[PDB]
RNA sequence: CCGGGGACGUGUCCGUUGAUCAAGGACGAAGGCCGGAGGAUCAAAGAUGAUUAGAUACCGUCGUAGUUCCGGCAGUAAACGAU
RNA sequence: UCUCUUAAGGUAGCCAAACGCCUCGUCAUCUAAUUAGUGACGCGCAUGAAUGGAGCAACGAGAUUCCCACUGUCCCUACCUGCUCCCCAGCGAACCCACUGCCAAGGGAACGGGCUUGGCGCAGUCAGCGGGGAAAGAAGACCCUGUUGAGCUUGACUCUAGUGUGGGGCCGCGGCCCCGCUU
RNA sequence: UAGCACACUCGGGCGCGAGCCCCGAGGGCCGGGAGACGGGUUCUUCCGCCAGGCCGCUCCGCGGAAGGUGAGCCGGGUCCUAAGGACGCGCUGGCCCGCAACCGACAGGCAAGCGGGCACACAUUCCCGCGCCGUGUGCCAUGCGGCAACGCACCGUGCGCGGCCGGGCGCAGGGCUGGCGCCGGGGGCCCUCCUCCCCCGGCGGCCCGCCUGCGGACUCUUGCAGCACGAGGCAGCCCGCGCCGCCGCCAGGACUCGCCCCCCGUGAAGCCCCGCGCACGCACACACACGCCCGUACCAAUCCGCACCAGGGCUCCAGGGCGCGCACCCCACGGCCAGGGCCCACGCAGGUUUGGGAAUUCGGCAAGCUGGAUCCGCAACCUCGGGACAAGGAUUGGCUCCGGGCGCCGGAGCUGUCGCUUCCAAGGGGAAUCCGACUGUUUAGUAAAAACAUAGCCUUGCGCCGCACGC
RNA sequence: UGGGCAGGGCGAAGCCCGCGGAAACGCAGGUGGAGGCCCCGAGCCGUUCUGACGUGCAAUUCGAUGGCGCGACCUGGGCGUA
């Protein structure tokens, strides 16, 4: 087979050169720069998935629109959706008994 | 000869790095009750006790306070940091307020030093008595000294958390390596009567053996303080502290 | 098809370092290894995560403890009262 | 060390002010230091009398 | 505080569910053993002072294990009412 | 049993052991034959209890013996192949070098290539070869000497860092060396 | 003289000159291709040589003359910190030390470029195509949908609170790679035989999995399990992997999510950025403009060992067969091939030696035997885990079938000069003793050990420490 | 602060099922994939040949044999210790 050659950059094996392999039009095979897989968001609370939000590099997280970045309810992606209603709950009761 | 180990180990080069250190763990100065939040126990590199990030939240700003983790500790635990709080585990307290044979941690040596006494893993300091007048409490250290010290400092209520961590013997060579290379130990330890007279006093020829007493006086050069420095007494134990100490 | 008929957790150690020490390492293994009921949460989901931190998987309820067991003798006396 | 960085601000110790940006806040601490010590001292008549 | 127990009392219930035991299981004084804690008294071993023909013993003094507690092992007694 | 003596007199163990001089100890086993191996024995020159004693499950490129099997290790060598060597073209060093025909005996600084007296050989070439040149390596590392060292030790000599102690200096007030105080 | 090329061979060419230079053919052999450090022009072209290359040269990493290194996207700086440094000031008789601006990464964090062309050589830099990122100017709107999970208005600034990491067996996925079948180009070979040989072929739906709604109790996984703090199911939602709409089938695979395991080891920091909270006031899109410095050729004879030295030197990429295997061996790709003649002795390296079988020897040194797999059988001892592949035995090829749970497994038959792990690859075993418990470490260049280390055990000091389970 | 390290073997807990049991539990078959476990590849090293070489290829190399080979490892860079 066409062996692989980083062609004039760094061969290691960081996870900033991780390399894929693109197959060229001459059925030759070459090394594109494979970028960082991007953080997935997390509860800052409970540390499960947060859905709704992109993942992507923190950078190109940046280049999206400011809808894709973020839900649309508060501590929209700091906090997931269970983590948030115990919160107001949580905000709400303590005042309550706070007037007894 | 050249210079024994013991004294080029005092070097500062060879103390332990400063970036595994997650921060200073004091109990905090207030001048009212604080009232914080545990927000995440934590390991730190070498201590195999964890720590307490305490979270203090008022109106003016959010304190991030730092206490050696309590058995009892738990993440979300509402902890009172202040003068005569509740003598509950994870609270902090003057001394003078905390009643005497329970057991405290993170004692502080001098008032507002922010905790001493009893601070790796299992450890706790009895309260044994108030001496209400002259304000000195008379606490019993973990290696069973009874000191006295002022009503005035404060300790956390419990024991450290980390537990019995001596119980388990490491089996193997890695799990004192690992060990010594993350509290920064030397190790392995080469014993000096297999060493040579340049390296060590018990550096030796011929037989590995001494050669001359090994207690050594405490008021000895240092290159020569090697072995048991200021020996009482040697030899096998077998008896009460009563009658070996006097 | 038990495996091993004393030894149990330490027959790992195959035949190295001495009876008495596989003896007595046997019942700390099994201690710090073992689930353990969450106090919050009901369930037999409390592992240990790192030496004296103990973490009930389900419920994410994480606690201080003691170094292979969640409760030592000390530790349970002073929450005692 | 944040202890010791409160540690040299409770005691008002001007030798803790090294630095050249700290001279003159230095020399008022100076000041009000010598003013302390030299009030808290037996001062003798020959000085004294120049209170009156 | 939690748990247990037998006797008695009874127009309470069940209705033969019982007796005794190879195997098996549990408990099991003291001394002993293991790991941990503790250690005042007493005290094997050991050390002495005597006694004695001798004295490795009895007597005096001291003293370690041990005696104590916790987890386990062990599983023995003139464990006798020799039943 | 008696007696001398010590701080205490080697206990439990273990052994001609990697520790036993005698010593190849003695007995057994192993063998045709064993200064070896193993098992015993122990008045052990001079074994012995964390200067750790005893102990061998597992482990070992550790040390040792026996057995089976295996074999050119040997009896006892032989043959084959490649490369070297050998011969050539071209290229082309170094070691070493007082001077060098070879022996026998003698004398001699007590083991000569040269001397003495005998015995011989000499066209000075090619290849083998390791008897000799007391062959070359290297101002013997052993040993001794040096009023030459260095490493290292300590009960050497003279000092010394360190630890510790006493006295003094370190300009504060109060009260009874003691106790408060702070500046 | 020692020594120096001795897997090449044949023809042709240029040329004064040819074993070595070039071309063609044949026969073989093994790496080759990209980066770093290091080199520094060795690169490439033209010309040369009577010098250098362990021979010769028409050749050359040589000599001479030229040519060549183009970047918003690659690397570094204009960024951030790590361990750490620190020329200032304090402390000084001087240091140490304290604070520490500043600094510290060409493999960390980390904006954005690929496909192709051209070319003597060089280009992800030029060119072509299609993109993308950042900066600077202008030009402002003042919000909504869904019960919900959330969907969106391509909008900004400040503060506060937060926001990243380990290793491993396996399961699943998997950049890609291979095979087979079928189809499709393009090229070459064929006495017979043979369809031989070589090359090439964003967008919507669904699926996961989390969550939501309804509802209320079940439910996995290769694996522990999960579940009223809400199971399966249904309908959604989210965000990725993946698959179809705008050649199939099978196998392997760097890597990767999550489970699970491991730890007295718990696996960076800071800036940027992002999110929310609270405030401020406005500029994303769009349009226009712009994008600094340095590096950029080449180096399995270009480096370091005085050298074109059998040495050493960080990182990346292996196709087919065999087989457990990126073992060996064979092939492919890609790249290669550096005297002549004769073979005496003695060598070095390798085969084979009847009979004997350790008698050799300090000693089985060296050599040999055993060797994979399947099936069977397996002792004393023991810390009960081991010993253990103990010992020991049988079997093994090719072909034609049959059966199964079908990458494989079992059975039967036929067959060969009895032979089958047919090459390759691949334990000799047993009975004991000594020592060290073990794995590990060591005298680079005469000692790898019984020495060292080790865990364990123990003693000592310390409450002015990293805080006694500690040092 | 980065990187590197075949393929097999043995089969620890835990789990599932079957059988036995009055009970405690015990066998058996799978599952699972532990361990400074075993054989070993690249690689690393340096046991033996006291092999080759020993004015060498080499101021320590070569070959066979051997040991190690996910570690108490090896390694690039940065940094510290003179
Ligand atoms: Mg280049
Ligand atoms: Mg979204
Ligand atoms: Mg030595
Ligand atoms: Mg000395
Ligand atoms: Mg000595
Ligand atoms: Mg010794
Ligand atoms: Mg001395
Ligand atoms: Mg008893
Ligand atoms: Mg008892
Ligand atoms: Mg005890
Ligand atoms: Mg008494
Ligand atoms: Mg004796
Ligand atoms: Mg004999
Ligand atoms: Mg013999
Ligand atoms: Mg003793
Ligand atoms: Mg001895
Ligand atoms: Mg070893
Ligand atoms: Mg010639
Ligand atoms: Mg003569
Ligand atoms: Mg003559
Ligand atoms: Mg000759
Ligand atoms: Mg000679
Ligand atoms: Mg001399
Ligand atoms: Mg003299
Ligand atoms: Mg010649
Ligand atoms: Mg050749
Ligand atoms: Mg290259
Ligand atoms: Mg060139
Ligand atoms: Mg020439
Ligand atoms: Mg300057
Ligand atoms: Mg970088
Ligand atoms: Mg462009
Ligand atoms: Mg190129
Ligand atoms: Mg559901
Ligand atoms: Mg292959
Ligand atoms: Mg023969
Ligand atoms: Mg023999
Ligand atoms: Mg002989
Ligand atoms: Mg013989
Ligand atoms: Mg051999
Ligand atoms: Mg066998
Ligand atoms: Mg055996
Ligand atoms: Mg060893
Ligand atoms: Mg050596
Ligand atoms: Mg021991
Ligand atoms: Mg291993
Ligand atoms: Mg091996
Ligand atoms: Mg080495
Ligand atoms: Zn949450
Ligand atoms: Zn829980």
């Amino acid at each position: 087979v066409q062996h692989l050659t980083h062609r004039g950059r760094r061969t290691y094996n960081n996870a900033s050169n991780q390399k894929k392999i693109r197959r060229t039009p001459g059925n030759r095979r070459v090394y594109i720069p494979k970028k960082k897989p991007g953080r997935v968001p997390k509860c800052v609370k409970c540390r499960s998935k947060l859905r709704g939000i992109d993942i992507c590099r923190p950078a190109a997280f940046a280049r999206l629109r400011k809808s894709q970045r973020t839900v649309a309810r508060t501590y929209g992606g700091n906090l997931c959706g269970s983590c948030l209603e115990n919160r107001i709950l949580d905000a709400f009761l303590s005042a309550e008994e706070q007037l007894l | 000869s050249k210079v024994i180990r013991r004294l080029r180990l005092l070097k500062p080069h060879h103390r332990p790095k400063a970036m595994w250190k997650v921060g200073e763990t004091r109990i905090p100065v207030v001048s009212e009750t604080m009232h914080g939040v545990v927000s995440e126990i934590v390991h730190e590199r070498g201590k195999v006790a964890p720590l307490a990030k305490i979270r203090v939240d008022t109106g003016k700003c959010v304190r991030r306070e730092l206490l050696v983790a309590v058995e009892g500790n738990y993440v979300g635990q509402k902890v009172e940091i202040g003068d005569s709080v509740p003598v509950a585990v994870g609270n902090a307290l003057k001394l003078k307020n905390i009643p005497e044979g329970t057991g405290v941690c993170s004692v502080e040596r001098r008032p507002y030093d922010g905790g001493k006494m009893a601070k790796s893993s299992g450890a706790y300091v009895t309260v044994v008595g108030h001496n209400r007048d002259t304000n000195i409490t008379t606490v019993r250290l973990p290696s069973g000294e009874k000191r006295s010290v002022s009503s005035e400092c404060r300790a956390v209520v419990g024991v450290i958390a980390g537990g019995g961590v001596n119980e388990k013997p490491l089996l193997k060579a890695s799990r004192a390596h690992y060990r010594a290379k993350a509290r920064g130990l030397y190790w392995p330890t080469v014993r000096g009567v297999a060493m040579n007279p340049v390296d060590h006093p018990h550096g030796g020829g011929n037989k590995q053996h001494i050669g001359h007493p090994s207690t050594i006086s405490k008021h000895a050069p240092p290159g020569q303080k090697v072995g048991l420095v200021a020996a009482r007494r040697t030899g096998l134990r077998r008896g009460s502290k009563k009658v070996l100490n006097k | 098809s038990r495996g091993t008929k004393k030894v149990g957790i330490v027959g790992k150690y195959g035949v190295r370092y001495g009876s008495s020490l596989r003896k007595r390492i046997k019942a700390i293994e099994i201690s710090q290894h073992a689930k353990y009921e969450c106090k919050a949460c009901g369930k037999t989901s409390v592992k240990r995560e790192v030496v004296g931190i103990w973490k009930c998987k389900a419920c994410a309820f994480t606690f201080a403890g003691g170094a292979f067991a969640p409760t030592t003798s000390a530790g349970a006396h002073s929450n005692s009262i | 060390s944040q202890a010791k960085r409160e540690m040299i601000e409770r005691r008002r110790n001007p030798r803790d002010l090294d630095q050249k940006h700290q001279r003159e806040e230095r020399k008022a601490l100076i000041a009000e230091r010598v003013h302390l010590y030299r009030n808290a001292l037996r001062i003798p008549p020959a000085v004294y009398q120049f209170s009156t």
